[PDB]
């Protein structure tokens, strides 16, 4: 009865969203505002804002009532 | 409305909670913003390890919220000297907490009030995060938050240093504290003030330097401290294994960005390793 | 998130016909109650729609002059509250003048835009006694508004999806070199879409994408490749066809929108005042 990690299976009804760690290479972070040193000190990064914006943009784009 | 109002359960600043036929009902500014926060967040969330809002209804500016009835919480478990917290039990509690937190963080919400009595347990041994009165959506650059969230003994050092922007770390640190409270059966860092809380943190885990926290000096309430080397984690948690020590170190990393997220904590070898987490039906009952 | 939200589950409808059916049912239910309480005093459903559009314009003006500055999220939430409320309630029973202020009040609370009740009601252009009377009515109607929304308070607006689409265009669509020259016209089209019933018929992502591609078409830019090459709809052409049909239907809803006329709203406002005098 050993635990095995299964990623959360939540259908988004939209295009695939790039992972948070990969936003830096793909060039997304060059278009979101940089996180200030006090923001980084508390754990806030521009990757979070970029990822949430992309997720909201893609959420339910292909869904119909 | 359709409820029997059986037994009194508790009373707090914003509401009084009773048992009712089984559910728990919690009863010029208008409707209380804590009740509205609970309503607006819990309506959008659905997960086995998050408290379920079954119904809502009220009169005038007094709304009653209906939740599933929970038998106990982690605080009663920790403070009960009769029951023994086997490593499997700690693993199970940690797993349920982290899965609920993973779901919550996926939907860009921070609990901001994690502590043992806010982690409720039902008769089936399912742990649910409750008391979303301070919970707030994160990931928006336009939202400025306060640093006085989380009770003091579970507050992260960046919160104690006055972080107005933060992420999942404020939950994760509290999770670490809860983990420590599960291992020691007593509060890990029982400060009497903010400065005393920071002092206990830095005396136990060592004073973080610029290498472990690159921008620690930029927080508005950062106070230069005394350089304690801290106490090695294997000395504090003498009964903890290497995997558990890795999890504890990840949860208690001073850098919030480097601090492990809920999914990263779930992927760690501690949860995969032997022994497996206790099933909910076999967890200790207060 | 929208894809498992109460907005998607309960407040995104199949067609304008279903919305018209809900509005007509509300109108006839109020008529039946008024008759059972006891003539041409009653408002017809299209007259109710005209009054609701006028008072949505009034709510937008109120939220635009609100001090301190109201975030666009609050305005969108409040307008969605107004639309949802008058889907299933007659303006003849609950006056839209009060209901829109209640919508703004509840929206400020829900979206964490902390303003005190006195600084809320001070934005109204009335006497201090009138301001306190309006405050009392807002407090009476706040719970009613919450009940009529079925306690679904989180509203997913298209502004963040709009920002996400702009980021995606800047990153993955070099064909459209500067996506930020689309922002102003796309925002104008977003306002126009908000005037219509589209917020009850489509997803926020669909609405934002429709505004962006309408702005691109206005500039002459043909960027169906972004739909096909970047959104990977070239792998599922039926989904691409459904998406194009959604956007065409939204553009049609915008083109057919008729704004309230001054004479007509004056007449219907006098009619509504007579309705509220007798109730
Ligand atoms: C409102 C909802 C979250 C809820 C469901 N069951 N339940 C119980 N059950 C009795 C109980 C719980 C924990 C320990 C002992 C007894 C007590 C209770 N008290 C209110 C606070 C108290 C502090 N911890 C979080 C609780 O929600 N709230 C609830």
């Amino acid at each position: 009865a050993l635990y095995e990690y299964q990623p959360l299976q939540i259908e988004t009804y939209g295009p695939h969203v790039p992972e948070l760690e990969m936003l830096g290479r793909l060039g997304y972070l060059n278009h979101v505002r940089a996180a200030s040193p006090q923001d980084l000190a508390g754990g806030y990064t521009s990757s979070l804002a970029c990822h949430r914006a992309l997720q909201d943009a893609f959420s339910g784009l292909f869904w119909q009532p | 409305k359709r409820y029997e109002k059986l037994d009194f359960l508790g009373e707090g600043q914003f509401a009084t909670v009773y048992k009712a036929r089984i559910v728990a009902i919690k009863k010029k500014d208008g409707i209380n913003r804590t009740a509205l926060r609970e309503i607006k967040l819990l309506q959008e969330l659905s997960h086995p390890n998050i408290i379920g809002l079954l119904d809502a209804f009220g009169h005038k500016s007094n709304i009653s919220l209906v939740f599933d009835f929970m038998e106990t919480d982690l605080e009663v478990i920790i403070k009960d000297n009769s029951l023994v917290l086997t490593p499997s039990h700690i693993k199970a509690y940690m797993l349920m907490t982290l899965q609920g937190l993973e779901y919550l963080h996926q939907h860009w919400i921070l609990h901001r009030d994690l502590k043992p009595n806010n982690l409720l347990l039902d008769e089936n041994g399912v742990l649910k995060l409750a008391d979303f009165g301070l919970a707030k959506s994160f990931g928006s650059p336009n939202r400025a938050y306060t640093h006085q969230v989380v009770t003091r003994w579970y507050r992260a050092p960046e919160l104690l240093f006055g972080a107005r922007m933060y992420g999942v770390g404020v939950d994760m640190w509290a999770v670490g504290c809860i983990l420590a409270e599960l291992l020691l059966r007593v509060p890990f860092l029982p400060g009497d003030s903010d400065l005393d809380q920071l002092t206990r943190i830095f005396e136990t885990l060592g004073t973080p330097t610029e290498e472990q926290w690159p921008d620690m000096c930029s927080l508005p309430d950062y106070v230069t401290f005394k350089s304690f080397p801290g106490i090695p984690l294997h000395h504090i948690f003498s009964a903890a294994g290497d995997d558990l020590l890795d999890l504890i170190q990840g949860l208690f990393l001073f850098n919030p960005c480097a601090r492990i997220t809920a999914t990263q904590a779930l992927k760690m070898k501690y949860f995969s390793n032997r022994p497996g987490p206790t099933p909910g039906c076999q967890l200790p009952r207060p | 998130m929208y894809h498992n939200s109460s907005q998607k589950r309960h407040w995104t409808f199949s067609s304008e016909e279903q919305l018209a059916r809900l509005r007509a049912d509300a109108n006839r239910k109020f008529r039946c109650k008024a008759v059972a309480n006891g003539d041409p005093v009653f408002l017809e459903p299209h007259e109710e729609m005209t009054l609701c559009k006028y008072y949505e314009k009034r709510l937008l003006e109120f939220c635009s002059v609100f001090k301190p500055a109201m975030p666009r999220s609050v305005v969108g939430t409040a307008c969605m509250y107004f639309k949802r409320f008058y889907l299933n309630n007659s303006v003849m029973e609950y006056h839209p003048r009060i209901i829109m202020l209640t919508c703004a009040f509840l929206a400020c609370k829900v979206d964490e835009f902390n303003v005190s009740s006195p600084q809320f009601v001070g934005n109204l252009r009335e006497s201090p006694l009138g301001q306190e009377k309006a405050l009392e009515q807002i407090l009476e109607y706040e719970l009613l508004l919450i009940q009529q929304l079925n306690f679904h308070l989180i509203v997913h607006n298209p502004y963040r999806p709009f920002e996400g689409f702009l980021i995606d265009l800047k990153t993955r669509y070099p064909i459209l070199e500067n996506p930020e020259i689309l922002r102003k016209t796309a925002d104008d089209f977003l306002n126009r879409i908000a005037l219509t019933d589209a917020y009850l018929l489509y997803t926020p992502s669909q609405i934002a994408l429709t505004a962006i591609l309408s702005s691109a078409s206005r500039a002459g830019i043909t960027m169906e490749s972004y739909l096909s090459e970047s959104l990977m709809l070239k792998e599922n052409r039926t989904c691409l066809s459904q998406l194009l049909d959604i956007m065409k239907s939204m553009r049609n809803l915008v083109k057919k929108y008729e704004p309230p006329r001054s004479e007509e709203v004056a007449v219907l406002k006098q009619k509504l005042e007579r309705c509220h005098s007798a109730e």
